[PDB]
Formats: structure tokens, sequence, C-alpha cells
């Protein structure tokens, strides 16, 4: 609920939500420009997509029980607010979501 | 051949007693989905010699009034989850028909074995029942269908499904395979994949009646 609430409050202002869980090849996600982080290549990752039937979808990815992705979708267009490779954050916009890295090591 | 013979082989090849005793405690000391009676609803409604098509899901829906024993299906009254909304958009494009019911019981009747790879889950806990022996069970089910059926379509959505290609004798059987119909994946090529028509082209081609996907 910690990261879920924040990520949802934010996207609204720029109502409630349920959670769909799916395992995906890292590859299945829309990287677009970005090479897939080396330490993630060929990973099966747990994804939690938040939704309701007023509808745009937010989500969180994880791998070996560590948050690795946070993003939203709008058809073909995914954006990542957060990309981590297990070892280090490569991209962050958590400040938008009023979240720290330490809000992630602690949930 | 009947599921009960196949189930007998699998349950004698491996010792699911530890799993059975476990799920007994779970169902009497937890809220587990689906209903104990519906764990095999897929096998119930798609008898072994009626399998034309196999669609793998992963995990049963962990929410209330969702899971009833078929991959992707929620109870009639329930509301559409994402993967399933997208499955219907692609069906609308591929085949033409627009399904209103998020219940896939009629697909089961029509010969689509809607098999999740794990068949139980605790309410709210997303991967609660991984690694209790279900995956072994469902692996032997994909194997069994490959082994004792002659011409069957396997639709494999997302990488986890596609790890099951090594169970499927594609000398004997078809494999239609794409990224998962999750909104996160759907646009890296599930949309436009047209697996419903493809499945039927293949079935028509081995002199089998095609799947009616619609209501």
């Amino acid at each position: 609920k910690q990261i879920k609430a924040h990520l949802t409050r934010y996207l609204e202002e720029i109502q409630e939500y349920l959670t769909e869980f799916v395992q995906l090849g890292i590859e299945e996600l829309a990287w677009g420009e970005r090479k897939i982080p080396e330490k993630l290549k060929g990973a099966i990752i747990d994804t939690y997509t938040f939704y309701d039937h007023s509808l745009i979808y937010s989500f969180i990815g994880t791998y070996q029980g560590k948050i690795i992705l946070v993003g939203y979708t709008n058809g073909e267009y995914e954006h990542f607010f957060y990309i981590n490779d297990t070892v280090k954050t490569l991209h962050s916009e958590l400040h938008l979501l009023n979240l720290t890295e330490e809000d992630l090591e602690f949930v | 051949m009947e599921w009960s013979q196949i189930f007998h082989d699998i349950t004698t090849k491996h010792d699911f007693k530890a799993m059975h005793d476990f799920l007994e405690k779970e169902y009497s000391t937890a809220i587990v989905y689906p209903d104990r009676e519906n764990i095999y609803q897929a096998f119930d409604l798609t008898p072994f010699e009626n399998i034309k098509v196999v669609i793998l899901g992963q995990d049963p829906y962990h929410g209330p009034n969702q899971a009833h024993g078929l991959a992707f299906s929620v109870q009639p009254n329930a509301k559409f989850p994402p993967s399933l909304r997208n499955m219907y958009k692609e069906l609308a494009d591929d085949i033409g028909c627009v399904r209103q019911t998020p219940h896939l019981q009629d697909w089961a009747r029509e010969g689509v074995l809607l098999l999740n790879t794990v068949l139980t889950v605790r309410q709210g806990e997303a991967n609660s029942h991984r690694d209790i022996g279900w995956e072994t069970f469902t692996d032997e089910i994909i194997k069994a269908v490959s082994d004792y059926k002659e011409h069957v379509v396997f639709i494999l959505w997302g990488k986890p499904a596609q790890q099951k290609i090594k169970l499927i004798d594609t000398s004997k059987h078809c494999i239609i395979k794409s990224v998962h119909p999750s909104p996160l994946s759907a646009y890296r090529g599930f949309f436009g994949s047209k697996p419903y028509s493809k499945a039927n082209t293949y079935l028509e081609s081995v002199g089998k009646s095609p799947i009616n996907w619609c209501e």
C-alpha cells in the first residue's frame, strides 16, 4: 500500500485500485531505446499492475524479492519512474512520487 | 483416455501426499481459491479426449469472486481483469466477435483446456502456493497431453509458458506463442498475434472442427 498509494495518488492528479499479478520475461516489457540492464537479461520478474473499470495502468516489478521497476502504461507507451538491476538504481524519478530509495529497501 | 488414468500415473510417479495434507490444512485454516470442488474445473469441463487446444495461465486470481478453476476466467458477475480485457480486444480483432461474459466455461466445453500452472492461492497473497508440487503436476499434464494426443494446439502466453515448449512434441503438435496479454507486454506483439484464428486454421488443417470462440 506504501508505494502503491503514492504511485496512484501521483498519476491521478497528473478512486481505488485492485492488483493483477503476472510473471513476465524482462524482455516482454517495452524498453524502447534502453538496452536491458546486464544483470537482469533473461529474468522472469513478478509484476503487480493496479487497475479499476472506470478505465491507463500503473505497476511495480520485483525480482529476488527486490523492487526493480515502477512505471505506468498508456497503450504502446510504458514509462519507468524507477529501474534497478538488483545491485544499483540506473534510473529514478521517485521524487515525483514523493518516494525515496529507502521507502523501497523498507517494504 | 480419461484424466483419471493420467492423474493416476502422475500421482504414482511422484508423492503428492505432502501436498494433499498441506492443502487440507490450507482449506481449513486459510481462505484458499478456488473452492476445493473447482481445483480441477478445467479437467471437469474439457475431458481428455476433447482437448483440441491448451491455454496456459500461471496463478489463479487471488481476489474474491474471481477464480473458479480455469486460467483467465472469473465468475459471471465479476469484473474484467486486465490480461482478460486484452485477450477480448485481440479476439474482437482476430475473430470479429465481442464477448460480454468474462466466463470461459464455453471455451472449456468447446475443447480449450484452460490450465493454470499453479491451481491454488491464498486470498490476497499473490504467489502463496508456488513450489508445493503443483508445477510438477501441471508439467506432467502438459507432457500427458503432448504424449497421448495426436494433433493439439498449445498457446503459450509470456516467457513462463514458453519454458513449457520442452514438454511439447511439436513433431506431433502445434505451438502458437507470444508475449503475455498483460498491458505491460501486450504491445510487444500479443495484439495482432491472432492466436484464435491461427488455432482454428491448424485444427481445420488436421480435419478437426474449429473452436467457436464467441457466445
